[PDB]
RNA sequence: GGCCUCCGAACG
């Protein structure tokens, strides 16, 4: 589709250091399908999203 | 694959939790004897 | 024909695709069978020495390439053994490139194993190509390879007794000629073992 | 589960309050435990040099840990029922199963507190008067482990050398309660803990 | 934009280079 | 383990 609401880049040095961690837990390489169906897994730009259809 | 993941989970757990590396309780906790 | 076209595409992608570490995706994307693996390693070294100057991209492509699979590092051990049979047959200018690539892979030491044993020819028997190239790769590999840890760690790695010219003690010409050639080549205290043993 | 995190995120942001919120990656809650018994003795002393605490830690049994999760015998029950449950279950001695002082944190976590020693049975007022102090400080120390600051699981504590005070005002709550976690931290350190 | 890599505008530059993982990334990971 | 923007007609 498109970048949608995101323009180019918005970040901060203090916000990235607080949110992320240089030393953290590493198990799986951040599966996108896991964050797709789980809006709480990806906190970036959760605005106007129709999602979360659980199983079948 | 080895306990380095668990010990790294403890060190990173202290760093993210706001605790010092520590890992040595001999001088901090126990008596010198 | 197969090696000529395979060398034409391997040389075409070799002269192209800067930062050959990324070009390994295309080299492995060619999906050459095991029969073309050895010829791809020999022709890969031919393209490595075919340049007008020593290129570290060849050493990186050989480190990741040979470091990929088991038959890869094995092809680097056998291909290095075949490279040790060149000596005077190798070009003068290409000898510095062979010493730069062999010194780069030797600094990592991953793929080569017995290459330290295959080197170190006899006292008075040499083509001066392996002696001069051994001095260039010994000086450069001594600088970038951590010579104190390379010689000190190499003394306990049993690489010296496995090499003919590196053998101290009994043979007087090997230890004495190794002390004169090593000390004359700039090894310094690295020849003290063969000097005291001789 | 992650479903509660999704409904809590969409409920919080999309329902309760609308504001920019950035959450980090989720992680499981770590726990503290002890793989082996503590060989080294715990040497503790009050800041006023009055009371001295000594104890050793040992890993609880599998049936004792699962029974601790099930709560096993009621904490409000008489000590005879506890001695019959530990003696008839873990094959513990009558004096050993009857020496249990207090349970784990919030009477939930698998942490045992008992004092078995020769001089401990000589002075009853020492262990009785010192019960609420050490156990009062051990409850706070049981919630945060010496390493990851997590609840200790299958942690058994047995007091050996307990020095009772001249005057009781010499060693108070500040000379006892925080010192109980230090001895538990030393015993846990010598006990080779495991997450 | 796939996981870890992507170009917001695929029409932005040239054509979408169907990248994979590179026969060398597995060598560096192993 | 995969993802392949491309895409021309006049007038001037």
């Amino acid at each position: 589709f498109e970048p949608l609401v995101r323009d180019i880049n918005l970040q901060d040095e203090d916000w990235n250091e607080f949110n992320d961690i240089n030393k953290i837990i590493i198990r799986q390489p951040i599966r996108t399908e896991y964050k797709i169906a789980f809006p709480y897994l990806y906190n970036n730009l959760p605005h106007h999203v129709h999602l979360t259809w659980y199983h079948t | 694959p080895a306990p380095h993941l668990a010990r790294e989970f403890m060190i990173k757990t202290r760093r993210r939790k706001g605790l010092s590396e520590d890992v040595s309780i001999s001088k901090f906790f126990d008596d010198p004897m | 024909i197969n090696l000529v076209s395979f060398r034409r595409t391997i040389y075409l992608a070799i002269q192209s695709s800067l930062d050959f570490e990324e070009c390994a995706h295309k080299l492995l994307k060619m999906e050459f069978p095991e029969s073309q693996t050895k010829e791809l390693c020999n022709m890969i070294l031919d393209c490595c020495a075919q340049q007008r100057t020593y290129e570290k991209f060849f050493g990186l492509l050989a480190g990741r390439f040979c470091m990929l699979k088991k038959e890869y590092m094995e092809s680097f051990e056998g291909i290095f053994k075949e490279q040790y049979d060149t000596i005077h047959r190798l070009e003068t200018n290409k000898l510095r490139n062979v010493a730069k690539m062999f010194a780069h892979l030797l600094y990592t030491d991953s793929l080569p194993w017995s290459v330290l044993e295959c080197i170190k020819l006899s006292e008075e028997t040499t083509t001066s190509s392996s002696r001069i190239f051994v001095k260039i790769f010994f000086q450069e590999l001594c600088e970038y390879m951590g010579l104190p840890k390379l010689n000190a760690r190499l003394k306990d790695e049993t690489l010296q007794p496995f090499f003919e010219g590196l053998l101290p003690r009994d043979n007087p010409r090997n230890t004495r000629f190794a002390i004169n050639f090593f000390t004359s080549i700039g090894l310094g205290g690295l020849t003290d073992e063969l000097r005291e043993h001789l | 589960g992650e479903l509660y995190l999704d409904c809590v995120m969409h409920d919080l942001r999309k329902m309760y309050s609308e504001i920019d919120i950035k959450v980090a990656d989720p992680v499981v809650t770590f726990c503290e435990t002890v793989v082996e018994t503590s060989s080294l003795k715990c040497f503790a002393e009050t800041p006023n040099k009055k009371n001295k605490i000594t104890m050793i830690a040992e890993p609880l049994e599998k049936g004792l840990a699962e029974d601790i999760e099930n709560e096993v015998v009621q904490i409000t029950w008489n000590r005879k029922k506890l001695g019959e449950f530990f003696q008839t279950k873990y094959d513990w001695d009558l004096l050993a199963a009857r020496s249990i002082w207090a349970f784990g944190p919030d009477a939930t976590g698998p942490n045992i507190l008992v004092d078995d020693t020769l001089p401990s049975e000589v002075d009853k007022a020492l262990l009785g008067s010192v019960k609420d102090s050490i156990v009062q400080g051990f409850q706070w120390g049981t919630r945060e482990g010496p390493l990851c600051d997590e609840l200790i699981r299958n942690v058994k504590f047995k007091i050996l050398d307990a020095v009772v005070a001249q005057e009781p005002l010499h060693r108070g709550g500040g000379q006892i309660i925080p010192t109980a976690r230090r001895v538990v931290y030393s015993a846990f350190l010598m006990a080779t803990p495991r997450l | 934009m796939y996981n870890g890599i992507g170009l917001p505008t695929p029409r932005g530059s040239g054509t979408n280079g169907y990248v994979q993982r590179n026969l060398s990334l597995v060598r560096g990971r192993r």
